[PDB]
């Protein structure tokens, strides 16, 4: 509509995150430089994507050129957005 | 619920009990009134006055013109603070000094304060000073520095703005039928480091315990838990974009030369990714200080 | 439209301006605490009102209770932005 | 030092922020003629400061013979500025 | 509101309140009644007039004709004060000196003042110097430097124009029925570099927490963020030609050696085009300065 | 029409452009002589025209005999000027 | 016609001179800080208006609550205009 | 020096300025006989004194006996002058 229109002149701000995990502060502070964190998600899961902090899509990456990209796989629908986070 | 705003309003800020203030007033009290039996060879009674908290305005309203005001530095806290003699009181000390029997009531004057009564007025600060410095060493050291006298609010400016918050302690001071009064005001930010020093009652001073606490306290906090998050990067787009996302749409990124850490929402390193372990891994390069 | 109700559920964020003003840099150094610093707006104009930096309406300051509020008052329709951007 | 007094000769510009929300876009969309607005802000808290939308110190409102005026309080001090951007 | 133009008119400048300059006339005030007390074996009263701001012609149409008018340089400030003293005070002054008890009124006279009188203005004109310099000295370090005495308008064009805006702070000297004045006047463009000084309400000194508070500012200022545009060249032409701009169209444009670089129309250097990474880049050269 | 002519009679200016880039003042002090600094538009992408600091059509570069030259190529037709206003 | 209304969208910039005189440079040197300067027009005259400097109008000076204005009188009509350049 | 000498012998002009101001070329045809124009100067400010058309000093406006002056009053020293440029 009209508004849609209106919040298209607003920019936002897009986030892609690698993955996540959890850790005590003590594990923290025993890291040092070069120190190796390991991640919740696998080896080529799609990455998540936010909007503002909020999930939204998913994609895979990809080098533009000189550039790293991220091509749009699938998307957060309620049913698997409401699983993923129960977890 | 809905009022319309005025920027030559401002409102309070609840209650702030400051229950070691009032025990330092207390001993403040009992040595200035050793010191003014010391002074004026007969017993004065000092009362403490209720601590009062208000704008700076407020109490500069209620001050009498002219009125013997003194500025002072609590070191190592940085301020200026004020002692306020009003006027009945310094007369009563001119009259007691020069054998003046106290029958003839005073008269309103509205005077400069006279040499000789400047240094009467510098004999009440000294002890005055004395008093407060050595009540306020029984719960934090200070020290007092006089600076310089005035006899107008036009001479102050101790605050920044007239509505900035200032805490009065009125004390009353009885000589017979004299009831002269004294007021020290100190600004709310110069005591705010300290706030909760003077909030809670103060307990035995156990030093050695009281560090022995704050180590256990930090040992058990060392073993706390949280959540690490590392941003890859971030794009700028549209709203009208992401109602098209579909699959195989590509989103060109800028390369991160490093990986920021963030712990929610906080930076703490950066780092760069890698892969270790069959999972993705960050190397960590500096610490975010 | 469906896609409205799903970025619904992504919150946005809202900025209340009171001013602008422009000046040298020389005269920010000059200034100093308890300065006074003047503003292009006068008093009693509708406050700009921005979604991430982009205005989209104006209102009027109300407190409600112990809490200042906008009172929405008119909008930013395009041919008053674009008289208000070419300024 | 120089350079300094090169960039003094430069402008720029400050912005003052009476405060900032977040809602959904269909309470925006709720919203009409006369609405009313809250804000996060309380009453008689420093506005923000922004220098190119960068915040740098917070002041007080004032007027001036018929001008709005910012009265300059405090400053945005690396540990608050921080402790306020985690919010 | 619409009215039509007269090169002999002028308007006013709103209002320029000036708190530290009438602490500093305080000051002034009270020295002044110490020194005259102590000149002239009697007991002064000084009362500060309202601060006026009028033109330069405004100021001297109302000076009597003749009076005794001082030059005086407020170093290290660039300009000529000035000093007025009214015939009747100088007469009240010179009765005193020489035993006269007041009791026969000043008679006028409109004559040059003698050589004995103007040694009475000198002996006045010391102390009141040195009290005035005292006075200012609270908020900013100046010296003041007599220059000449003159009896008329006529010696006088301390200002460019006689439309000048200058400052003015009557004083009313009362020793009995006398009720003499006295008159400093200041242009305006020599205060005019401490302008926010003397506005703004002075604090306390805190120098160094001043300056770390401008370290602060500057600091924090050096974050902003700007826009560059580089312009390549420019080409004067004509309308006509702009109405016919179509597909294919070339227009010659002079070769620039060197591409300048401007922040919002304020060039800040200059440099030469490059093709780097793929876009386009500019070699810096010179800052503008 | 006859003040079209009269307006000939009155010379008017040129400006091309090469581009733009947006940067913060400590960027810019971070940069010394011989610095790169990057801008927003491509290689081969038509130039900006104005007068009196007004885009009107773009062109692009080519060289006479010794002097650089703009081949006019598009104009800013105002649903494209308003696009590129709006970004 | 249309590119009428295109350029009316440019902005122009209007200059008004009070007169004009000739001298030598070492008069110019021998004047200071006060000095009076005659200039050719006489008192009354109406004065040239110029659009980025060309002259195309000539007005009178009125005062608008605070601002100084010239209120158009006659134009520059070419048989004048070659007459007062040939001066 | 011998130079400066030389180039004495030379006449220069000199131009007063009144004021300046920005209007649309369709307000210009909206203006007839008698019209009321307005400048960006205020009233009592001094006027800009210009040398082929480069300010160099600023005036305040008198009268000789029949003949308008200019009672030069104030410099235009680099740093005023960017300033005002950058306006």
């Amino acid at each position: 509509m009209q508004d849609i229109d209106l919040i298209m002149d607003i920019p936002v701000k897009l986030t892609v995150e690698l993955g996540r995990t959890r850790m005590t502060i003590k594990e923290l502070l025993r890291l040092t430089q070069g120190s190796v964190v390991a991640l919740d998600g696998l080896a080529g899961e799609p990455l998540d994507i936010l909007i503002n902090g909020y999930l939204i899509a998913q994609g895979e990456v990809v080098v533009v050129a000189d550039k790293y990209g991220v091509r749009i796989t699938d998307i957060i629908t309620p049913s698997e957005r409401m699983r993923r986070l129960s977890r | 619920d809905i009022r319309p705003y005025d920027p030559n309003t401002q409102r309070r800020v609840v209650r702030e009990r400051l229950q070691a203030l009032e025990i330092i007033n207390e001993r403040f009290a009992r040595q200035f009134r050793m010191g003014l039996f010391n002074l004026l060879r007969r017993s004065p009674d000092i009362t403490v006055g209720a601590i009062r908290i208000q704008p700076y305005h407020e109490f500069a309203r209620n001050l009498p013109v002219p009125t013997n005001l003194n500025l002072i530095h609590l070191k190592p806290l940085r301020g200026t603070g004020l002692v306020v003699f009003s006027p009945s009181l310094v007369f009563i000390a001119v009259d007691n000094l020069f054998g003046g029997d106290g029958r003839f009531p005073t008269k309103v004057e509205g005077r400069e304060f006279t040499h000789t009564e400047q240094r009467v007025i510098n004999r009440m600060l000294k002890l005055a000073l004395e008093g407060y410095s050595d009540a306020w060493k029984a719960i934090n050291p200070l020290e007092v520095e006089y600076v310089r006298s005035e006899m107008q609010v036009k001479f102050t400016n101790i605050t920044t703005s007239p509505n900035d918050i200032v805490v009065n302690t009125p004390f009353h001071v009885e000589i017979g039928n004299l009831t002269g009064e004294f007021n020290i005001c100190l600004p709310f930010s110069m005591i705010e480091p300290l706030r909760e020093l003077l909030v809670n009652p103060p307990l035995e001073n156990s030093r050695h315990e009281d560090q022995n606490w704050r180590d256990n306290l930090v040992r058990q906090v060392q073993h706390s838990e949280l959540e690490l998050v590392a941003n890859f990067a971030d794009i700028p787009l549209r709203l009208s974009q992401i109602l098209k996302l579909k699959p195989g749409d590509v989103l060109p990124i800028e390369k991160p030369d490093r990986i920021i850490a963030h712990v929610d929402g906080v930076p703490v390193l950066t780092s760069q990714y890698g892969t270790v372990n069959g999972q993705y891994a960050l190397r960590v390069e500096h610490l975010i200080n």
